[PDB]
RNA sequence: GGUAGGAUAGUGGCCUACCAUGGUUUCAACGGGUAACGGGGAAUAAGGGUUCGAUUCCGGAGAGGGAGCCUGAGAAACGGCUACCACAUCCAAGGAAGGCAGCAGGCGCGCAAAUUACCCAAUCCUAAUUCAGGGAGGUAGUGACAAUAAAUAACGAUACAGGGCCCAUUCGGGUCUUGUAAUUGGAAUGAGUACAAUGUAAAUACCUUAACGAGGAACAAUUGGAGGGCAAGUCUGGUGCCAGCAGCCGCGGUAAUUCCAGCUCCAAUAGCGUAUAUUAAAGUUGUUGCAGUUAAAAAGCUCGUAGUUGAACUUUGGGCCCGG
RNA sequence: UCGGCACCUUACGAGAAAUCAAAGUCUUUGGGUUCUGGGGGGAGUAUGGUCGCAAGGCUGAAACUUAAAGGAAUUGACGGA
């Protein structure tokens, strides 16, 4: 875990997690 | 519904519960004027403190400033009476170099021992809370009573209580009733 | 000891003054046998009921059971 | 954090401690005549003065 | 609350009436009268705690229903009556008259009068006003009205009543150089007479005051009560005088008699 | 000047600045947020009585090794989960299935004790017959 | 906000009619939360502060919720009424009745909080009233909330402790007995129990006291500890990374100063531990008084409004007198 | 000599030190002022608002978990130095 590294992971968690939002508006 | 009847601590406790230091010259103080606790020791210290910042306090003033010279000469005047500060040394200086012994020594159960009469600091407690030593004519079972300089003439056992008069005792009166019973007539 | 004291002028005004438990201390009165102290306000609650000397109530409930 | 550790166990060197009584003594003073106990213990009658004081001599 | 209190609580009472905290959970609230609630004495607070006659608050009804007391020579037998200042209070058995006056410390002073003196009071002239059918009356610090006074009489002023008939028999006029009684606050009790008097058009008139001792004290207009001139008192002043020794002389004088 | 302002009339910018940086603290923001009321199993209080449904027997944090002996219980007051220490030699075999114990929090306020993993509070009392006095001899539980 | 009226006990947008477009806000309005009644005050505190205040006094509000009203000087009253809502009682089913956030009590909620006792004697209050009434109040009961004082032993002869005298020579001598003898002595007293008196409204208790009342003076003090922090054991028996302890660091895998026990010792002592909160500790909230290179912390940079802050300059000195 | 980018030497001082004429004039603590921090994670995450065509930006938690994480220097050890 290069903190940087993490970040692209979250950011890829970040997408995803408004996606689940707006798949179930 | 009433008047809230006012109550207050007498002690204080350390801020350390085990210092080697405290520890052993508490011990020395208790065997020494033959005392059942420290909060014997802590009433008194908790005594010293308020007195020392009564003073603290008035030092920190103007000297001439009248409530210096009403509260601190009436401060002395307390500590004079009581016999903590001496007859000499009348000073706000000089109750702030007081200490713990000074008002020791003042107790009755001290100066029940101190003017003869006890023959221990450990017989002269079971004196005074056994209803003997008497102090003006007044029977006092206190052991921190601390006499106050004019009533050390008058202590002496009292007027009741056997080793004062008139009176033999209860197991001696239970003995001579026995030694009367198992003799004769 | 340690008391305090009255010596009044005569008797009787000595009985006008003096509150009734020292005067029932010292023979000089008889504690009244009153009721309880709960009794007293029992009866005064019954007796708040009734409207009048309830002789009416008296004879007509005597009345109504008797038929 | 696993939370189904075998409780069959529980009590085991406390039954299989074995029993020995408190042993019945004269009893000591209390509240002024134990502080006097400890006032010739430590500042009257104490004799051993080993590092500084030892209240608790261990047999060696 | 809803309307008129009836009952006063103990702590809540004026201190200067010096009931124990203890003993009792109330206090003998003042009923109404001429002078105001905190400002006056009831008569079991008089004749218990200031003269001891009486042991309870019952053998003040006991003393009161017999027609003993009289303040201003009528009997009032009420126990709670909110005697006050200057009132005289006559006991006919003990042939004791009395004059409710302050001593220095701002409390009630048991202070015994003779009859030539119980015989009048004073008042200070509250407010001065026309009323109906053009007939002018004074009010006095009791509440007294009195008709047809001099026409000198102004407010602040003080007059010489009577008491038998309630009359004004001369008045005092408030002007420098003449004896102010304090009558409330921390002053409470204190004589002196002037130095001279401050206006503050728009509220609360102050006055200066130098006593025998010459210390100055300054106290509000609505506090102060003429009680006569220069020297020369128009009452029995208390056992003090009104001069305020403080507590290093306090202590001086109380020394200076418990060794005789 | 060393970063605050000094000033006379500066009295509300420290003010503001002050309880803007004091939600920093712990109890500060535990407290004004009150989060022992909201959160917390036990509702701010000391001691929370509970339901035992489970003997747990918790595996103590390395480098320990040693089964811990907890109980889960539902809370009377407030019907949430708690896990229970059960403390002393023996004194599991003290509580029960189904029966209400006294708990506590352990020491921590929080912060579960030491080799104890999530287990933050303990018992004081089963059948209010205190384990403590149940566990020396003093007491005996109330059989039925 | 103006003008006029109505209403009021009266001021007043209090309401009504007409007219004007105001009033508040980054100096935090408006809004949301409060396990918020406000104050006197309380805990802790070198100083500054921090936190609490339902609660013996004072002011407010409320009597299940709201709303309306009668009487009366005084109430939008609740131990008054009326209505609805909610709850709930008796009934012969037509009806009728209710309001403990008064006092005692019950249930429930709970971690959590006592008597269905005695009396108006005190304090005071009410009334036609010195008399009557008073769960206001006072008295007792239960009561380790908190606070005060302070029993559980004391003093000796006997044993050996040793500090010794005249060089005790080698101990006697008229030493000086503190510790030690599950020895031996005669004294002291209240805990308790009671003749009584006092107390009290009546008692109970205290205060006083006749007769009784300690030899294991069983008339027995406990609560926590004994690795460090922290005062006190590398004693003995058991267990064997189990059981368990331990706030934290850490002890347990066969010699465990840390577990469980015996012994011994330590701390506080009629108290002590535990939990939670809060205060000091904490100069880890920093006004006093914190830190920002690298430990967390200078906005990427500049402008700029509120805020904060802002150069110097205007009667100086001298002489005299009174005067604590 | 004025102003600037730096540097060199010393260290009066400062600091935990590495170092620094500023990082000094700081318990002998007050020249003015802005912003930020409050043990490590969770987490620059969730949610809400706001900005952007979007990627994302700005604001920004808590539950829960943890007894250390970290800074600087010393000695060793090791380096496909
Ligand atoms: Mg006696
Ligand atoms: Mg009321
Ligand atoms: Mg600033
Ligand atoms: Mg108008
Ligand atoms: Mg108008
Ligand atoms: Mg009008
Ligand atoms: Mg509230
Ligand atoms: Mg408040
Ligand atoms: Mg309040
Ligand atoms: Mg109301
Ligand atoms: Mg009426
Ligand atoms: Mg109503
Ligand atoms: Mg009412
Ligand atoms: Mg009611
Ligand atoms: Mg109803
Ligand atoms: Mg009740
Ligand atoms: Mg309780
Ligand atoms: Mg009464
Ligand atoms: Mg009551
Ligand atoms: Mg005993
Ligand atoms: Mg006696
Ligand atoms: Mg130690
Ligand atoms: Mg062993
Ligand atoms: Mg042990
Ligand atoms: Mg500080
Ligand atoms: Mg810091
Ligand atoms: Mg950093
Ligand atoms: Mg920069
Ligand atoms: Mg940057
Ligand atoms: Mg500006
Ligand atoms: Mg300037
Ligand atoms: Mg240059
Ligand atoms: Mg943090
Ligand atoms: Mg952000
Ligand atoms: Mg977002």
């Amino acid at each position: 875990m290069r903190a940087k590294w993490r970040k692209k992971r979250t950011r890829r968690l970040k997408r995803k997690r408004r996606k689940v939002r707006a798949r179930s508006k | 519904p009433r008047a809230p009847r006012t109550y207050s601590k007498t002690y204080s406790t350390p801020k350390r519960p085990y210092e080697s230091s405290r520890l052993d010259a508490e011990l020395k103080l208790a065997g020494e004027f033959g005392l059942k606790n420290k909060k014997e020791i802590y009433r008194i210290s908790f005594q010293l403190s308020k007195i020392r910042r009564a003073a603290r306090d008035l030092l920190t003033r103007d000297e001439k400033d009248p409530k210096r010279l009403f509260e601190g000469n009436a401060l002395i005047r307390r500590l004079v009476r009581v016999g903590v500060l001496s007859e000499d040394k009348k000073k706000l200086d000089y109750v702030l170099a007081l200490k713990v012994e000074d008002f020791l020594e003042r107790r009755l159960q001290t100066q029940v021992y101190k003017l003869g009469l006890a023959k221990s600091v450990h017989h002269a407690r079971v004196l005074i809370t056994q209803r003997h030593i008497a102090v003006g004519k007044q029977i006092v079972n206190i052991p921190s009573f601390m006499v106050r300089l004019d009533s050390e003439k008058h202590i002496d056992f009292a007027p009741t209580s056997p080793f004062g008069g008139a009176r033999p005792g209860r197991v001696a009166r239970r003995n001579a009733a026995r030694k009367a019973e198992a003799s004769g007539e | 000891s340690v008391g305090f004291g009255l010596v009044y002028n005569s008797v009787a005004e000595a009985k006008k003054f003096e509150p009734t438990y020292r005067l029932v201390r010292y023979g000089l009165a008889e504690k009244v046998e009153k009721a309880s102290r709960q009794q007293r306000k029992q009866k005064k609650n019954r007796d708040k009921k009734i409207f009048g000397t309830g002789k009416r109530l008296a004879k007509k409930v005597a009345r109504r059971n008797a038929d | 954090a696993k939370v189904h550790g075998s409780l069959a166990r529980a009590g085991k060197v406390k039954s299989q401690t074995p029993k020995v009584e408190k042993t019945e003594k004269p009893k000591k003073p209390k509240g002024r005549a134990y502080k006097r106990l400890l006032y010739t213990r430590r500042f009257v009658n104490v004799t051993l003065v080993n590092g500084k004081r030892r209240m608790n001599p261990g047999p060696s | 609350a809803r309307g008129p209190k009836k009952h006063l609580k103990r702590l809540a009472a004026p201190h200067h009436w010096l009931l124990d905290k203890l003993s009792g959970c109330y206090a003998p609230r003042p009923s109404a009268g001429p002078h105001k609630l905190r400002e006056s004495l009831p008569l079991i607070v008089f004749l218990r705690n200031r003269l001891k006659y009486a042991l309870n608050g019952r053998e003040v009804k006991a003393i009161l229903m017999q027609r003993h007391v009289k303040v201003d020579g009528k009997v009032r037998t009420d126990t709670t009556y909110p005697a006050g200042f200057m009132d005289v209070i006559t006991l006919d058995a003990t042939n004791e008259n009395f004059r409710l006056v302050y001593d220095v410390k701002g409390r009630f002073a048991v202070h015994r009068i003779t009859d030539e003196e119980a015989s009048y009071k004073l008042g200070k002239v509250k407010k001065v006003q026309l009323g109906k059918k053009g007939v002018p009356y004074v009010v006095t610090h009791d509440g007294r009205t009195i008709r047809y006074p001099d026409p000198n009489i102004k407010v602040n002023d003080t007059v010489k009543i009577d008491l038998a008939s309630g009359k004004i028999t001369d008045f005092i006029k408030f002007d420098a150089g003449k004896l102010v009684y304090v009558t409330g606050g921390r002053n409470l009790g204190r004589i002196g007479t002037i130095v001279h008097k401050e206006r503050h058009d728009g509220g609360f008139d102050l006055v200066h005051i130098k006593d025998s001792l010459d210390n100055t004290f300054v106290t509000r207009l609505n506090n102060v009560f003429v009680i006569g001139e220069q020297g020369k008192p128009y009452i029995s002043l208390p056992k003090g005088k009104g001069i305020k020794l403080s507590i290093a002389e306090e202590r001086d004088r109380r020394r200076a008699q418990q060794g005789l | 000047g060393k970063g605050k302002p000094r000033g006379l009339n500066s009295a509300r910018k420290l003010r503001v600045h002050r309880r803007n940086n004091r939600w920093a603290e712990n109890n500060y923001k535990k407290r004004l947020l009150g989060t022992a009321f909201k959160s917390s199993p036990f509702g701010g209080s000391s001691h929370a009585k509970g339901i035992v449904l489970e003997k747990l027997g918790i595996e103590s944090k390395q480098p320990n090794s040693a089964i811990r002996k907890c109980v889960r219980v539902q809370l009377i007051k407030n019907g949430k989960k708690v896990t229970a220490f059960v403390p002393n030699d023996g004194c599991l075999n003290f509580v029960d299935e189904n029966d209400e114990v006294l708990l506590a929090g352990f020491g921590r306020k929080g912060k579960a004790k030491g080799d104890i993993p999530g287990v933050r509070f303990k018992v004081v009392k089963v059948s209010g017959v205190s384990l403590l006095a149940l566990w020396k001899e003093k007491k005996e539980k109330p059989r039925s």
